Order: C-alpha cells, then structure tokens, then sequence
C-alpha cells in the first residue's frame, strides 16, 4: 500500500508544484485585471462587511477605501 | 557556542564616558590562572578538567 | 411536633442557600407581592370556605400571631450573613415602614420552615399547637400551588461596592 | 517631526509610598536620556494641559472624580468608608498630589488623541499615562483614572475604528469593561492568566451584544521568550489588521513583561519587546503609544528611550551618553536590557492552539450569516 | 501610486500573460514589474511577496 501510495504522489509532484507554489500570482492576475471569481466577490462582501454600508450604492470594484 | 562566544564578548565592551567618567571595573581581572589552548572548547575542557 | 414540606419548596429552598450564600446573589428586597398582601390573600381565601364562628375566631388570631411574629422576627433569625447589609440599607431607606410592607415569601417560607424548633422550646397546649401547625400546612400547600405569581423568577447579582461593604 | 512627545516636568516628582513599585521617576529618566541623546530637537514637545473633572467624569462617575479630588493622606480617616467602597488604600495608596497626577496623565492622552485628530502629528507618545487597570467606579492597579479610555474616545470622534493593543504582562480589565459591547473599538491584550493578579482574561471573554468578538485575549505560561512571542504576536495583529482595519492604534507599551522585573514573569529583551512596536508602525496608521506598567527603573528607562527614538526613526548609539542618572544603569552602561535563562513553558502546541482559537474567532466576523 | 495609465496598463497586460502563460517562467515577468515599479522601492519590495 505505502509503495503505491508513493508513487502516484510522486508522479503527480511537477504539477503540485505548478499549481500550488504559482498559487499567489495567479490571483494577482485576476484582482489587477478584474475578473469577476467567487473568490473575488467574496473578498467584496468582506469589504462591505468591515466598512458596513447600509443603502447607498456599491461604488465600484477597485474603489472601496478601506485601503 | 564558539561563535556566541565572540559574541558575547562584543557585547561586554567598555564604554568610554564611563571609563573617562572613572567608575569601570574590568572583569578580567577577577579570572584566575586562564589555560592557552587553540579553542575555547579546549580552554573550558582543561578548566572542568581542574574543577574535576 | 413536624411538618410537610413539599419537595418542590425543598428544592427551591436548598436553591436560595446555594444562591445567596455561595454564588452571591441576593433578592430585590421591595416585592410587587408583600408578605401582608399573601396573609390577607390566603386569609381571605380560607376564610370563605370556614365553617363556623370558632374556627373563624381561632384562624383570625392565628393570621393576627403570624403577621405580628413576621415583623418581630424577620432580623434577628432569617437572614444569612450576606443579607445584614442589605438589611441596614433598606432600613436606612424606608425608616418609617415595616418589614412585614416590605419583605416576601421567600423569608416568610424560611419563618414557616424553622417554626418547629421554635415550638420546640415554647410549651403552649396542644390544641393550639396542631392548629398553629396545620394553618401553616395549608399556607405552604397554597404558596407551592400559586408559585408562578408570589415567587421571585430570577436573582440579582451583588455589585462590587456592595460586596466590598460586607466582605463576610 | 511628526512625532509629538508629552511630558511634564513635574511628573517625577511623585511618589507612591515607602517601598512601591510604581515610580514616577521612570518619565524623569526617560526623558534626561533623551534630552542627552539629543532627540529634543527631532521630536514635539508639548507640555501637556491639565485635564478636568468634566473631562474625566465622561468614563468616570462623579462620585468617584469627586472623592478623588477631596480626599487627603490626612483626612483619609475620616474618609475611610469610601476609601474602602472605592477601592483606594490598599495596593492604590492615597499621596500627595494625587488628583495632580491623574490630571496630568489623563492629560497627555488627551492631548495625543487631539494631535492625531487636528493631523499635527502621527505618532504621539506619552508615557505617563496607560494605566489600564482603572474602572468605571473604582481604582484598581496602582491605576486610577482610563487614560487610555478617555483617549479612545477623543479617536471616535474622527476615527470609525480604533485597535487598543496591550503588551503588559496583565490584562488590561478596566479598558476591555469599557469596550466591551461596542465594535467601534476592538481590545487585543496579551497577557499571563493563571494566578496573576488580574484574573480576567480567558481566551473565551470574546464580548457581547454588538461587541461579540471584538475582544482578543492571548492568554500565555509562565517564561515566554523573543521568539515565542514574536510567533504569537505578528499572525494575531495581522489577522486583526485584515478583519477589522482600523484607522487608530493605541499601543500600551507597558514593560513589565520584560526580563528581570519585579512583578512580571515573562523573558522579553529589548529586541523582543521593540519589534512589536516595529511591526505595528509598519501599518502607517496613525498610533498613540502610550506607557504602563515597569517596576524597575533602569530596564524601563533604557527601553522606552530605544523605543521613542526608533518611532522618531533615529537609531541611537549602543552606549549611554552622559546624563544625570549614568550609575543607575549597570558595571556595562550600555543601551540593552539582556534576557536570563528561566525555563520557557509555552509550547509550540500551546500556542499554535490558542493562536488558531483567535484566528476562528476573527474569521466570524465576516463568514457566520447575521 | 502610477497615476498615469500605460504603466498599470502595462502591469495589468503582463500579468494577464503570465496567467495564460504566454511568457517565460516569471524572469520577464520579475524583470518588467521591477521595471516599471522602479521609482516606488516600497512596492518593488512588497511584490516579492507573491513570488
Ligand atoms: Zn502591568
């Protein structure tokens, strides 16, 4: 079981890599060009939750202050 | 600690306002008959050597 | 020479030790209910079921020797030593009313409960005694029945000032 | 120059009683290093305006104010009843001038909470005020007046948000009582719980009503180092920084969790208790820091001078220069307060645990439907 | 910080392909960024963070 556990992790390795240590620079990309995620908006909920708005209208995606 | 020895000495350094001041009493003048070897290893060795 | 005390007034007195002695909470001490408002309650409720003018005369002069003993009594035995303080401070406030306008049930209970060792040492006839005895009875049957509106829901804690001040 | 100092030049001259910790000396010597290291030209200084009944009665009750400014080391016998309903005679001893000192200490917090608002300064340090052991009808702590209270509501004016970070080695009661239902102001203390004096400070008091989870407490063992401590202190403040931003930070630079002190039981250096007000410097928030606790002169003076020139952004020299207090400080006379030995008893376990208890609780805030 | 617009322009297009892999292995990536963040050190040093 251990042998062939080790070799399927070691062959998805080269990949693990790619997909989990380029992980930050990815959202990067898709805050600067912005690209609606759910992750993204989810941060935007975050956002409005901390700065706590009540009625007025979203002001955009890049300029809520609480910078 | 070889290399934390050097450090601590650097810490304990005189300080000149307090040497022209005339209230700095050196510490080395409290140690007795110290062992000359290559290494403060071997230094601490030859003196658990005599506490032995 | 003893009494029966229902389990539920058991339960709630070993509740008030606990309350008042270990946890430190006390009893808001002006009661919407007064202890004279229960006597009358339950004076007039019995009252209106007796049957002739004897028991009549002998319950009169027993709710008479109940409400005259309550006001007595309440601070010389019914009192923790947590509760002096708020004794003296209610004394300093109203000056001019009594104990038995200003207390409740929850100590009236404590009077009923210690009546035996009291009867102990008192050695009147019999005949008042087993009368005294089953009116108190009937008392704690009525009290334990009508819980919901003549007893305290929840306690109050003491405040710093307040526990520093007795600190016993 | 955007760093405006408060002293007054009459605060050292108060005493507590025969042998107490508490000197007001401590300033004194802070600020002859100072004056001798030159950062007297570098800094704003502001000799501060005596605060007001009417300004301390907004977090203390009249009565309170009102026996404070009464009382007398002479008619303390006559006032002994309130003495012990207030709580002043015991640890809190009653000196002269003491309505003096609080006034001059509430004043200084005052004061820096008007300069960050006006805009004048960034930075505003008073280390005569942080007493964070008063309460709303009782002193507590060789603490009499909230200083740090009064302070943060003079931010609220200006500010949505204010950070009250504590760094004592006990927990800061009288400010977490003050803001405990409130999320305009959010109160991270790091302290040892135990038996300690406070005896507050579990790591579930988190707040209630509004104020739920706006109250941070990291309760540590006996022995903590530099490096534990930076391990529990940056994730938290930065975790705090994300959840909820604020505008102000007020930061009690209290050092009695320093090595070799005569209340505390902590092994913080110089470097350990300076890097904290390193990492909340680099937010570029403005900050008021103000003093604390310190029961022994040398390491506390030695300390909060490294720590005012390193927020004016000088680095002072290692050695101590000439000033009217040099015997004071040891057989080296050197700007450093060295650790000691003292077995460590936080465990990485320890630690991470409590540390991922605060982190679930910040994340509440904004996960957890309303 | 880069009020003007070819310069974030220029940031947002070299991300964007880098995300879809139409450069090298973050070298031009690194090189341009560090370019055209060169006059804000405090930026340039805080990209680092996403490497
Ligand atoms: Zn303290």
């Amino acid at each position: 079981m251990v042998e062939q556990d080790e070799q399927l992790c070691i062959e998805t390795f080269s990949k693990f890599d790619f997909y989990a240590t380029r992980d930050c620079e990815l959202p990067l990309r898709i805050l600067c060009d912005v690209a609606n995620d759910n992750l993204e908006n989810d941060d935007y909920v975050l956002a409005l939750r901390d700065l706590l708005r009540i009625s007025k209208w979203d002001p955009n995606q890049p300029v809520p202050a609480p910078f | 600690l070889e290399d934390q020895v050097s450090i601590i000495q650097q810490r304990i350094i005189p300080n000149p306002v307090s040497q022209k001041q005339k209230i700095w009493r050196d510490r080395w003048n409290d140690l007795s008959d110290v062992p000359d070897e290559k290494t403060h290893y071997e230094n601490t060795y030859v003196m658990i050597l005599r506490l032995i | 020479h003893k009494i029966s005390v229902p389990d539920v007034l058991k339960l709630w007195l070993v509740d008030d030790w606990e309350n008042i002695t270990k946890n430190q909470q006390l009893i808001a001490i002006p009661r919407n209910p007064t202890v004279r408002a229960a006597i009358a309650a339950f004076r007039e409720s019995k009252i209106s079921h007796l049957n002739n003018e004897i028991d009549v005369d002998v319950f009169e002069q027993a709710m008479a020797g109940l409400v005259i003993y309550f006001n007595k009594c309440l601070g010389n035995m019914l009192l923790y030593r947590f509760e002096r303080q708020q004794y003296l401070e209610i004394r300093q406030q109203y000056p001019d009313t009594e104990m038995c306008d200003l207390y409740g049930v929850e100590h009236l209970i404590r009077l009923f409960v210690s009546l035996p060792e009291l009867i102990d040492r008192t050695n009147m006839d019999s005949q008042s005694i087993e009368c005294l005895l089953n009116y108190i009875e009937e008392f704690l049957k009525y009290l334990v029945l009508h819980k919901d509106e003549y007893f305290i829901k929840e306690y109050q804690n003491a405040p710093p000032n307040y526990r520093s001040l007795v600190g016993v | 120059k955007k760093v405006s100092y408060f002293y007054d030049e009459d605060v050292g001259n108060y005493h507590y009683g025969p042998q107490h910790p508490m000197k007001p000396h401590r300033v004194r010597m802070v600020h002859n290093l100072v004056v001798n290291y030159n950062l007297y030209e570098k800094l704003n200084v502001i000799t501060p305006v005596r605060a007001t009944r009417n300004d301390m009665t907004r977090c203390h009750t009249d009565e309170y104010i009102e026996f404070l400014w009464r009382v007398t080391p002479d008619t303390m016998e006559k006032f002994q009843p309130h003495q012990l309903k207030f709580n002043v005679g015991d640890d809190c001893p009653v000196f002269d001038g003491l309505y003096e000192f609080c006034s001059i200490s509430a004043g200084g917090s005052i004061g820096a909470a008007q300069e960050l608002n006006s805009g004048n300064a960034e930075i505003a340090i008073n280390w005569a005020g942080g007493l964070h052991h008063a309460k709303k009808r009782e002193a507590s702590g060789f603490c009499y007046v909230n200083d740090i209270a009064l302070a943060a509501l003079e931010l609220l004016k200006y500010h949505q948000r204010v950070l009250y970070i504590d760094i004592d080695v006990h927990h800061g009661d009288g400010v977490e009582e003050f803001f405990y239902t409130t999320d305009r102001v959010m109160t991270c203390s790091f302290h040892k719980f135990g038996e300690y004096f406070p005896g507050t400070g579990h790591i579930k008091d988190t707040g209630i009503g509004t104020g739920k989870n706006y109250a941070v407490n990291v309760p540590l063992r006996d022995g903590i180092d530099d490096e534990s401590y930076e391990s529990v202190f940056k994730p938290v403040i930065s975790h705090i920084m994300q959840w909820f931003r604020p505008e102000a930070v007020i930061l009690q630079c209290g050092t009695d969790s320093l090595a070799g002190d005569r209340l505390g039981c902590f092994n913080l250096s110089m470097k350990g208790h300076s890097m904290c007000v390193d990492f909340v410097k680099s937010f570029n928030l403005p900050m008021i820091c103000v003093g604390g606790g310190g029961y022994t002169v040398r390491n506390v003076a030695r300390v909060w001078t490294y720590e005012t020139g390193l927020l004016a952004g000088e680095e002072l020299d290692e050695n101590l220069p000439y000033n009217d207090y040099l015997q004071y400080y040891g057989p080296d006379y050197k700007l450093n307060v060295l650790s000691n030995n003292m077995e460590n008893h936080n465990t990485r376990q320890y630690l991470d645990s409590i540390t991922s208890e605060i982190i679930e609780n910040l994340r509440n805030l904004s996960f957890a439907p309303s | 910080a880069l009020l003007s617009n070819p310069e974030q322009f220029f940031k947002l297009q070299d991300s964007l392909r880098k995300f879809k892999n139409s450069e090298c292995s973050l070298s031009e990536l690194q090189t341009i960024v560090t370019s055209l963040l060169a006059e804000h050190p405090s930026l340039a040093h805080e990209f680092h963070n996403f490497l």
